[PDB]
């Protein structure tokens, strides 16, 4: 659905900025590729172009904010959402033990270019840590990620 | 504020672009 509040748009704009390194307002294969690799992925040039083509409404070879917004505004079916939420969990769960620790969260955010203090990360872990085991499992992950 | 969510949006975008 697309009944996005200005607050949500601004939040997506900041997410867009993690990709748009030079801040020119467009995401190129180079930028998309850089982010994916810092996350442990290894895409080919063709795969990157194919990904951009999916949402390239104006055919200019790059992804601009309006296109990224429409990508994020799209609503998908349950069997798609569950799998995608699982794929997302796998990214943070570096050692793959089924849980997300403070170190792993900090690692993904640091590679993305965000500067987090030691306290900020631990504060985040405790907000999502429902069962109180110091870590974050899938259920707690889904709640924090999809919040708002 | 909501840095975890912002970060999550980026990761989710990649998953949506990969289109399964
Ligand atoms: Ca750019
Ligand atoms: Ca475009
Ligand atoms: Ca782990
Ligand atoms: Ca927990």
């Amino acid at each position: 659905a697309d009944q996005l509040t200005d607050e949500q748009i601004a939040e997506f704009k900041e997410a867009f900025s993690l990709f748009d390194k030079d801040g020119d307002g467009t995401i190129t294969t180079k930028e998309l590729g850089t982010v994916m690799r810092s996350l442990g992925q290894n895409p080919t040039e063709a795969e990157l172009q194919d990904m951009i083509n999916e949402v390239d409404a104006d055919g200019n070879g790059t992804i601009d904010f309006p296109e990224f917004l429409n990508l994020m505004a799209r609503k998908m079916k349950d069997t798609d959402s569950e799998e995608k939420l699982k794929e997302a969990f796998r990214v943070f769960d570096k050692d793959g033990n089924g849980f997300i620790s403070a170190a792993e969260l900090r690692h993904v955010m640091t590679n993305l270019g965000e500067k987090l203090t030691d306290e900020e990360v631990d504060e985040m872990i405790r907000e999502a840590d429902v069962d109180g085991d110091g870590q974050v499992n899938y259920e707690e992950f889904v709640q924090v990620m999809m919040a708002k | 504020r909501r840095k975890w969510q912002k970060t999550g949006h980026a990761v989710r975008a990649i998953g949506r672009l990969s289109s399964s």
